């Protein structure tokens, strides 16, 4: 075939790989920040559910 | 022949002496040339004429590919891979063109040296000067880049040379 086919195929491939590399760097940074802080959906370790607490008079005023 | 342009490959007018037979002894060179012409050049010329007339009955063309200009690596972003790719391919094509230019100059130098005979040291001074200039330019451009050469490395070499020469010029002017 002609050179334009290989030229444009290489251009598309280069775009795909560059986007993938940038996405991988962003993923690593996001993971590091998320584990360090814990304010995102990832790395949310469970805590005690508050629906288990009994809110009723307890035979003693001071709980 | 018109197959190659005369200006790019110059040739002197190639003046030749005239036969001045001092004696009546017949030289064998002329007789041998005549017989060689008679029984070699004629059949070859007829065969070539036949082949050429066969070619003329079916004529078709092929064209030289023209390439557009694209932005260099100097106006290419840091991580813009597409512009970097285009600039790199353009730089490689320019590299090949420069190599062929140097090849042309070398061919002219060799032809002049062989043609001038025993006075080559004097009569081909211009060709040697042209080759010296082109070789210095090529060495400044592309030499020492390494096996993994690229447009970025050539640009870095040019920048370093520009810094060196600017510092030298500033030091000379301020002196």
């Amino acid at each position: 075939d002609g050179p334009e086919k290989n030229y444009e195929k290489t251009m598309a491939i280069l775009q795909i790989e560059a986007e993938k590399a940038e996405l991988r760097l962003k993923e690593l940074e996001v993971r590091r920040l998320m584990r360090a802080r814990g304010d995102g959906p990832w790395y949310q370790y469970p805590t005690i559910d508050k629906a288990l607490i009994d809110h009723s008079p307890k035979t003693t005023p001071d709980n | 022949p018109d197959s190659w342009d005369k200006d790019v490959y110059p040739e002197p007018p190639r003046r030749t002496p005239a036969p001045a037979p001092q004696t009546s002894l017949p030289n064998p060179v002329t007789y041998l040339t005549k017989i060689f012409d008679l029984l070699v050049d004629r059949p070859v010329t007829l065969a070539r004429e036949f082949i050429e007339q066969q070619h003329a009955k079916n004529r078709y063309y092929y064209y030289h590919r023209e390439f557009r200009r694209v932005p260099d690596i100097t106006e290419c972003e840091e991580k813009d891979i597409l512009c970097m790719f285009e600039a790199e391919m353009q730089w490689r094509r320019d590299y090949k063109v420069d190599q062929e230019i140097v090849n042309i100059i070398q061919e002219r130098l060799k032809a002049c040296q062989q043609r001038e005979g025993e006075s080559y040291r004097q009569n081909c001074a211009k060709e040697l000067e042209q080759f010296t200039q082109v070789s210095k330019a090529f060495q400044d451009r592309y030499s020492d880049l390494g096996a993994h050469y690229s447009a970025r490395k050539c640009l870095a070499k040019q920048k370093q040379r520009m810094l060196a020469e600017r510092k030298a010029a500033k030091e000379a002017a301020a002196a």
